[PDB]
């Protein structure tokens, strides 16, 4: 994934420079110095895009070429197994609600709908997490 | 010979779809669900902004107080916003982007799913704010510092509005994380990045611009609800709080903006091949465009804030200007696509068009507010009412409704009707011209956003009028499409083939209508940007790699 | 030349004059530019179109690199010439020379402002008032709020008149007692937000005016969303020659109130720009 | 002293004027009037922090205070002035009572607080609905001198108890009965909120069954 | 555990009972609480028949 | 059931979830008629979708 | 009586309801709503509601009557 690792490398050498030129156009011309709002913001943008970016390209320095990468290849090049992908499931939704009622507990501030939404947020991702990996029950 | 039906089945038996919303992992299910809901919350936000042309009618107070029209306001410029366009954005995303790549699913799929219903729970607990006596909240959406304090703003529709924001937020961000992970390792053999379409592109840096903005407006949000019940100082004024929450909430709205504008330019930018016979011109062009169009959305925000005093004007004005530059390439490219082909104006076609007129003039207007000068005498005005309704509106809306007519067969298997289609347009268009192109000589007058009433002395009667009536003319335009497509979901004339538009390109035209679970009985050898353009008529090839440099 | 404007009154300050000359050159370029795009838009739409004797495809061409720089060129030219001007205007309009000859405390609270005159000192030496008042500012001990001695307040029935001299270089100090508000007169073309606290934000809270070509009534509105009575914010600003500005001053200095003083100056004693807003919440109430 | 009465009357005229008119008579449709009302009415609605109101809807809600102790004590010194009604109860320093208004009589502070208050509030002053979007808050934060003021100077739809109706023993009697309640610990165990038979079926269905259920589920087979 | 750990029916805090007084919320037991609803929702009908009420 | 049931604690949940009791009574009143017509719908189809995915 | 094209598992248990007994009982549930307007009350709001509710189910009641007439439905 070269091309993956170097448009995350463009957008954090750009957004490197953003940030530096910010800091240092308003360290000078502003009222109150440095910004500390703006320059923060870009800086852990930078970092965003550089933590995306340098993981990829180690990745891809690792990695043999793959059919997508690879112009000119065949459709049979990519033949076999495809990894696991969920059919269905009904937990994303109980995941959803458990994360409203804890997101209503907040905004009204009630303690202990925040504590029950919070129980049924760890509930129902136990319940996702765990969806594939149950045994049989073994009687 | 074959056997056939008369007529395909219309719908399902008793208990067809029930389960399958309740539990589906399908990506095409999941962008169709969206794309439904968010219609309804459109509607929604239009009756709201309809409550507020009727009352603005009129200079006098004929049915709303003051505290009702701000918050009719407010919750409909949220609604439109962040529960309309972004999640429709993820649908159209959901809806095509497995298939444009030649891939069989999105990479985390109960992830989509989760996503999807933060998005409707998170949506519907910032509207509940209605059925609290106070009301719903009624400081604008971008919710400025000491006006959402505690003391301002005491009710509690505010605090259900700053959670259901953080809700739909998480689940924007889960939909990015899939999104780009998808693109990155899940296309077919043949599908280099270079030869992904551009709205998969488009949708990559999106999701990108989701990953930066979103999380930024969390904290924003956060650290407003620890505000708010803790008595927290964070946005105190008299710290750096009310500049503090303008540069955080814009750090997320300008990249907002962007996030809700790239992947209609890439819906367009599919749509303008098929009906102009030829390919899209400049995509290398075009991917450049796009990428540079992110980077400078995220340091251009504070020119939402020139008014305030406090923020460094030359650097904004100029990346505001620079970030400007390349639209303008994209429109070029766009003229160039449609430029000496065979152009047959049908209705994805017809509002294709229609975002480029719209999103012109509303391109004109925003370059106007880039200057500071300027932007002292207008903001706060209707003539950036008028600015941003245009780029909005040729946006999220003509370019929605394009992909809408473009892929409903590929989704339903049938075809909208083309007469309902172009009466539909035509009301559109002429209805938000009429309501919009008058609010620029409003707001040059003096009459500032956000009013809930004015004066007979004041001189803004007859263009509100104007307004209002035009907001009625959009109003009624939405009878013809949502009758188009329920009548056309099930009695549509059906389609046998694939590429119901016969010049498609993309992948998701070498595939039946609808496409199988699993999206691919069969993908053909890609070697250009366009492989079912090649797979339908091979004897093009050589003539695509023959003429496609003109100089 | 009146319609290209599109509704921008004609300003009664020099730097509005000159905000109005970049506006209308802005708005011509900007035509010029949709002119160019609509008609490849509607040249490409109304010929172009499919037609009966065509069963070829076209060439399939997608690559015009030279024109591509030339369209990539262009833009950031226009964009150059439009900076340059938006920098010299905007420098032009924030400029702070340091000896106004009236200073206006202006404050915003909820839903109505106040006026002070806390400095007046006309050039020609004749006339001077020091209205500073710092002993109710330190009782007041909300330090940031500046208050002074012939102030003027509006009230919910009544809006307030602000009385400034003509061709004197006018200076407003804009500070809020408790959320942002909008210090807008659409006559001067500019328009700043009125901060709770200006200093720690780091905000410019004070501008300058040249001076007042216009002697006459000019209405004013808050332009930032404050609550509920938003629209319910006006004031007016009333541009008086220099003799009836201070003979008015005077008037203030005996105990006597705005609408008095007007009177007093031969003005209407109310605002006539703008009434007052009935205070009922509406018709069916 | 008169300066006192100069600060009240510019802390009322750059936050109070609008919607009460810069004389204390009413603006119509935006306030009422505020001659007559009292500086004890002026501190509870200050120290409270429900003014000044930010918009008219069914009930003013209580809010985090906009204005220190000793401007709290100059706009309740100007609007007595203008006006001529009760006052905060003060102790010797000079300062607004808090401890001595604390009686020692709690089951007389009871029996009164079930009379005249806990039809409103809860038995424990929890909070109680009213008739169209109005509520009876929690009685928890509030320190002597709130629930003094308040019970003194009806508010807003809460009856006003004067001097006569409730003499200021029996108000301290109902003022220790308030604290005592929202200070008390729980003794059977964590306090459902007070509220009754509605959060402990909520725990019983929630904490009970759900914990039954699994267990049998546990214990149980499937299909 | 749950007879010590959370509290039901603390009568102390309610009070004996006195036909003239009475607290906000008033609740039975969450098995009974439909019929109370039952009284709520209801839409306040009755019938008068000859010098008699159906309350 | 659960409608009546939460009918009758209307006046807590409005006193928590800021809601008029005006507005809980008539949303009761209407619920008790419209609500149940709803799940007997939705019940009804989502047991014929659990036989369908059987 | 019911086949087990639309309820597959019909032979396991009661899984018809005849039709007149819904569109009756949706009727008879408008009909309360709007006799629910009528009483001691002196808002409004709410008298739209019931309208709006009882219109709601009245056009669902006569599309399905009115459907299964045409055996659009059958
Ligand atoms: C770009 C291309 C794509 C773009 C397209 C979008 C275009 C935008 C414009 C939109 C304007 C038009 C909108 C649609 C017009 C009509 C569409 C049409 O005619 O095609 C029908 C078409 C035919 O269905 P089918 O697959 O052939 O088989 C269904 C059978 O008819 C039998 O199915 P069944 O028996 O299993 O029942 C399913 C259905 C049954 O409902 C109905 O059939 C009619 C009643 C619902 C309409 C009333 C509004 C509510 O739903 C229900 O059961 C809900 C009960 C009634 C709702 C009450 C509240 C729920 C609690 O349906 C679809 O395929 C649509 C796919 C899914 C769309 C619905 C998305 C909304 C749901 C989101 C999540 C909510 C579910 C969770 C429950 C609530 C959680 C809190
Ligand atoms: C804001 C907070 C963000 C919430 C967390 C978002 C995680 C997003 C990660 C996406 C990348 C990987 C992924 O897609 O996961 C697969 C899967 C997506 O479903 P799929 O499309 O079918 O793909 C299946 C994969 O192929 C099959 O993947 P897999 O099963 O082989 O491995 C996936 C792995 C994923 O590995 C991780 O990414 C671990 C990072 C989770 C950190 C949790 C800290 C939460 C921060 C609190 C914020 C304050 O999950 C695990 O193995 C163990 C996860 C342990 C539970 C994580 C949540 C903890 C509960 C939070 C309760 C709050 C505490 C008190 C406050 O997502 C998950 O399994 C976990 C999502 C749970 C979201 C929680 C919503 C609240
Ligand atoms: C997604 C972008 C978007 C869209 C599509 C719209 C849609 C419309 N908007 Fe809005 N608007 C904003 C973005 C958008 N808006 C933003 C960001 C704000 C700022 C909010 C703030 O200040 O905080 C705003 C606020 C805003 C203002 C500024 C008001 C003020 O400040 O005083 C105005 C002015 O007229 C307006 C008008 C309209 C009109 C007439 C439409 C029309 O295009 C809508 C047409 C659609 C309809 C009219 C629906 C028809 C309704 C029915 C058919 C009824 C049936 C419905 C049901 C049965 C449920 N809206
Ligand atoms: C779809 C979302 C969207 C998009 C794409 C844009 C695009 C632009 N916007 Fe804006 N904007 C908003 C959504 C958007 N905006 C919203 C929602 C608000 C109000 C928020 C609120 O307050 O609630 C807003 C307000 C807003 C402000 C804040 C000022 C104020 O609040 O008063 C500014 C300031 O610069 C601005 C300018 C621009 C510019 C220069 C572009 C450029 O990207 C446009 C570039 C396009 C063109 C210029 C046309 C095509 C170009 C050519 C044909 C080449 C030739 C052109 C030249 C040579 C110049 N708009
Ligand atoms: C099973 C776990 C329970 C613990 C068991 C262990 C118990 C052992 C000893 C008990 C210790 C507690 C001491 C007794 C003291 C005590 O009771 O602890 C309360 C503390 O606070 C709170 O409640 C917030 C607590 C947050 C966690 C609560 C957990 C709730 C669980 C049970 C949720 C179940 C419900 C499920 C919801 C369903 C979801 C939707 C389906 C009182 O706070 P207080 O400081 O007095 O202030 C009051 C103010 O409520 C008031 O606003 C005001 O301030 C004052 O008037 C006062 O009343
Ligand atoms: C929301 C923002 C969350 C921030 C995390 C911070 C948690 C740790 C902060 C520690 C608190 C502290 O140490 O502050 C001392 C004060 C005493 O102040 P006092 O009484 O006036 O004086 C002393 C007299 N005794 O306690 C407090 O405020 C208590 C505040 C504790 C906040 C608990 C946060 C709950 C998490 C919310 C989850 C939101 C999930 C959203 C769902 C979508
Ligand atoms: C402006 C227009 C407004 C429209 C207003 C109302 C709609 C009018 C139609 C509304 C229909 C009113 C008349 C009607 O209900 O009769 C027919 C049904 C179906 O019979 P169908 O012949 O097979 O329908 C297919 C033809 N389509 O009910 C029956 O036959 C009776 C069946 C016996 C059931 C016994 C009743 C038990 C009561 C249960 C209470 C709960
Ligand atoms: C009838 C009606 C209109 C109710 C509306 C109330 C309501 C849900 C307001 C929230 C706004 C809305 C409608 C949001 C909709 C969006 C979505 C999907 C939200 C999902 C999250 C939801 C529904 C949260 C509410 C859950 C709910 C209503 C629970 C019942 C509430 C009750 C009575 C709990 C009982 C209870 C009370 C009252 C305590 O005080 C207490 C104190 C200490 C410990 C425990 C308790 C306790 O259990
Ligand atoms: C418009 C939003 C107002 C603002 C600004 C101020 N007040 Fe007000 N007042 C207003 C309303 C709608 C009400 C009735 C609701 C209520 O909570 O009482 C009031 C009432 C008062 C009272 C109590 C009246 C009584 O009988 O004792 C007081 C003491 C009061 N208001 C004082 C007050 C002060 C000090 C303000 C500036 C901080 C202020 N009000 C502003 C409306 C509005
Ligand atoms: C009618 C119902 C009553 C009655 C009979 C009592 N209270 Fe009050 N109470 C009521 C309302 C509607 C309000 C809010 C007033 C407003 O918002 O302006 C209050 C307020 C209080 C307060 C202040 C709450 C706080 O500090 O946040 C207190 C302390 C208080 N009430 C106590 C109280 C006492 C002791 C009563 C019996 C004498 C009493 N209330 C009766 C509603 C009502
Ligand atoms: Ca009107
Ligand atoms: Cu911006
Ligand atoms: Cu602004
Ligand atoms: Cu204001
Ligand atoms: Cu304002």
């Amino acid at each position: 994934m070269h091309i993956e690792a170097r448009l995350f490398e463009i957008l954090t050498a750009f957004f490197a420079l953003a940030a530096v030129v910010y800091a240092v156009l308003t360290a000078m011309f502003a009222t109150g110095g440095v910004e500390w709002a703006g320059t923060t913001a870009l800086v852990l943008t930078t970092g965003l895009t550089l933590i995306t970016g340098t993981f990829f390209r180690f990745v891809a320095r690792r990695l043999d070429t793959r059919p997508e990468d690879y112009e000119d290849a065949e459709i049979s090049d990519g033949a076999g197994e495809l990894g696991f992908f969920a059919p269905h499931s009904w937990w994303p939704i109980l995941i959803s609600l458990s994360f409203s009622t804890a997101a209503v507990g907040a905004a009204l501030w009630l303690p202990w709908l925040i504590a029950a939404g919070v129980a049924f947020v760890i509930t129902s991702v136990c319940g996702l997490v765990f969806e594939y990996y149950w045994g049989p029950e073994k009687h | 010979l074959e056997a056939r039906r008369p007529f395909p089945e219309r719908m399902g038996p008793k208990g067809n779809l029930i389960y399958k919303l309740i539990t589906t992992t399908d990506h095409k299910l999941i962008g169709i669900m969206y794309c439904v809901v968010c219609f309804a919350f459109f509607l929604v936000g239009g009756l709201m902004a309809l409550f507020m042309r009727t009352e603005l009618a009129m200079p006098g107070l004929q049915f709303l107080s003051n505290e009702q029209f701000n918050q009719l306001f407010t919750m409909h410029g949220t609604v439109m916003l962040l529960f309309y366009a972004t999640p429709i954005v993820f649908g159209f995303a959901n809806l095509v982007l497995p298939l444009q790549i030649g891939a069989p699913d999105v990479a985390f799929p109960r992830l989509n799913a989760l996503s999807f219903w933060l998005f409707l729970f998170g949506a519907l607990i910032a509207i509940a704010g209605f059925i609290t006596p106070g009301g719903a909240a009624d400081f604008g959406w971008t919710a400025y510092s000491p006006l959402t304090d505690a003391i301002h703003s005491p009710g509690a529709g505010g605090d259900l509005w700053i959670m259901g924001l953080a809700v739909g937020g998480l689940g924007t961000i889960l939909g990015g994380v899939n999104m780009i992970t998808t693109v990155v390792c899940m296309r077919a053999p043949g599908m280099t990045m270079f030869r992904m379409p551009i709205f998969t592109w488009n949708i990559l840096v999106t999701s990108i611009l989701v990953l930066i903005a979103f999380p930024i407006l969390t904290a924003a949000l956060f650290g407003l609800a620890a505000d708010r019940h803790l008595g927290a100082h964070i946005y105190d004024p008299a710290n750096g709080g009310v500049l503090l929450w303008q540069h955080l909430f814009w750090f997320f709205g300008h990249p907002e903006v962007y996030i809700i504008a790239l992947p209609f330019f890439g819906i367009v930018s599919e749509i303008f091949p098929v009906f102009s016979r030829k390919p899209i011109f400049g995509y290398t062009t075009l991917i450049y465009a796009t990428l540079a169009i992110a980077a400078l959305s995220v340091a251009v925000w504070a020119h939402h804030m020139y008014a305030t005093g406090a923020v460094l004007l030359p650097f904004f004005s100029f990346m505001t200007f620079l970030i400007a530059v390349p639209t303008g390439i994209k429109f070029f490219n766009w003229i160039g696509t449609m430029w000496k082909g065979q152009l047959t104006f049908e209705t994805p076609m017809l509002f294709s068009v229609g975002f480029l007129i719209t999103f012109l003039l509303g391109g004109l207007s925003g370059v106007l507010l880039a200057s500071p000068p300027l932007d002292f005498h207008v903001t706060d005005s209707y003539f950036v009412i008028a600015h941003f309704h245009y780029v909005l509106f040729g946006t999220i809306v003509f370019a929605t409704y394009a992909g809408i007519y473009f892929w409903f067969p590929k989704m339903t298997g049938r075809l909208l009707d083309e007469r309902l289609g172009k009466l539909h347009f035509w009301l559109t268009f002429i209805g938000f011209h009429t309501t919009f192109l008058v609010q620029h000589w409003l707001g040059d007058e003096g009459m500032p956003r956000r009013y809930a009433d004015y004066l007979p002395t004041d001189g803004f009667t007859t263009l509100n009028v104007i307004s209002t009536v035009g907001a009625f003319i959009l109003g009624v335009s939405m009878l013809p499409f949502v009758w188009n497509v329920f009548k056309s979901w099930r009695y549509g004339e059906p389609v046998t083939v694939d590429d119901p538009w016969g010049y498609g390109n993309s992948l998701e035209w070498a595939t039946s209508c609808p496409p199988p679970r699993h999206n691919f009985t069969e993908l053909p050898r890609i070697r250009s940007e366009r492989p079912a353009f090649e797979l339908h008529y091979p004897h093009m090839v050589e003539r695509m790699r023959a003429e496609a440099h003109v100089g | 030349s009146d319609a290209l404007a599109l509704g921008w009154p004609t300003g009664i300050t020099p730097e509005a004059k000159l905000n109005r000359e970049l506006w209308i050159g802005s708005v011509i370029a900007s035509f010029a530019v949709g002119a160019i795009v609509w008609g490849l838009i509607f040249w490409t739409s109304a010929f172009h179109r499919k037609k009966a004797t065509d069963t070829e495809l076209p060439r399939q061409f997608g690559y015009n690199m030279p024109l591509e720089l030339t369209l990539t060129v262009i833009p950031f030219l226009i964009i150059s010439v439009l900076f340059y001007f938006t920098v010299v205007v905007q420098e032009r309009m924030m400029h702070k020379d340091p000896n106004p000859e009236v200073v206006i405390d202006v404050t915003a609270f909820q839903w109505n402002w106040k006026f002070g005159y806390q400095k007046i000192a006309f050039a020609d030496g004749s006339f001077d008032y020091d209205g500073a008042d710092p002993e109710r500012k330190e009782a007041m001990t909300r330090t940031y709020l500046n208050f002074d001695k012939i102030e003027t307040l509006g009230t919910s029935s009544e809006i307030p008149v602000l009385v400034l001299p003509a061709g004197k270089r006018i200076e407003f100090v804009l500070n809020s007692a408790d959320v942002i508000h909008g210090f807008w007169v659409p006559e001067f073309l500019f328009k700043r937000d009125v901060l709770p606290e200006p200093k720690a934000n780091n905000s410019d809270n004070v501008f300058q005016v040249s001076e007042i070509q216009q002697t006459g009534a000019f209405v004013g509105r808050c332009t930032e969303m404050c609550g509920t009575f938003h629209a319910m914010m006006n004031f007016e600003v009333r541009v008086v020659e220099p003799n009836d500005f201070k003979a008015y001053i005077d008037q203030r200095n005996a105990g006597k109130t705005n609408a008095e003083a007007l009177a007093a100056i031969n003005q209407p004693p109310l605002a006539i720009t703008t009434e007052p807003f009935e205070s009922r919440r509406g018709e069916l109430v | 002293q008169s300066a006192l009465l100069r600060t009240g009357k510019q802390l009322f005229e750059t936050s109070c004027v609008s919607c009460h008119g810069a004389n204390l008579q009413g603006v119509p449709d935006r306030g009422p009037s505020l001659i007559g009302t009292g500086e004890a009415a002026v501190y509870f609605q200050v120290s409270t922090g429900r003014m000044p109101a930010m918009r008219g809807e069914a009930q003013a809600p209580s809010k985090p205070p906009h204005f220190d102790e000793s401007q709290i004590d100059a706009l309740g010194a100007y609007v007595q002035a203008n006006g001529g009604g009760p006052t905060v109860p003060r102790d010797d320093h000079g300062a607004v009572a808090q401890e001595s208004l604390i009686g020692g009589d709690v089951a007389r502070g009871g029996d009164l607080f079930r009379l005249n208050c806990a039809s409103c509030h809860n038995f424990t002053g929890k909070g109680g609905a009213l008739s169209s979007g109005k509520y009876a808050p929690d009685l928890g934060d509030a320190n002597p001198a709130q629930i003094y003021t308040a019970m003194l100077t009806g508010p807003q739809n809460m009856p006003k108890f004067s001097d006569r109706q409730l003499t200021p023993d029996e108000k301290r009697d109902i003022v220790a009965y308030v604290r005592e309640s929202a200070e008390t610990p729980s003794y059977g165990g964590y306090g459902l909120g007070g509220f009754g038979p509605a959060p402990e079926g909520m725990a019983m269905w929630i904490i009970g069954m759900v914990a039954a259920i699994g267990v049998a589920m546990w214990i149980g087979s499937r299909a | 555990l749950m007879g010590g750990l959370l509290t039901i029916n603390p009568i102390w805090n309610l009070g004996p009972y006195k036909p003239s007084q009475v607290s906000a919320g008033s609740q039975p037991d969450f098995y009974m609480m439909w019929t109370e609803g039952l009284a709520r929702l209801w839409p306040a009908w009755e019938f008068y028949p000859f010098g008699h009420t159906i309350p | 059931y659960l409608l009546l049931t939460f009918a009758c604690m209307n006046d807590i949940i409005a006193l928590k979830f800021h809601i008029s009791l005006n507005a809980t009574t008539w949303i009761g009143r209407i619920g008790m008629v419209v609500l149940p017509a709803i799940v007997y719908f939705v019940a009804y189809r989502w047991a014929i979708s659990l036989q369908r995915s059987d | 009586g019911v086949d087990v094209e639309d309820v597959p598992s019909a032979e396991w248990g009661w899984s018809h309801m005849p039709i007149g007994v819904m569109h009756i009982g949706g009727l008879l549930s408008a009909a309360f709503l709007l006799v629910m307007m009528r009483g001691n009350h002196v808002g409004h709001v709410e008298d739209w509601f019931l309208i709006g509710f009882a219109a709601v189910i009245v056009a669902l009641v006569g599309r399905n009557w009115w459907l299964r007439r045409r055996g659009w439905i059958r």
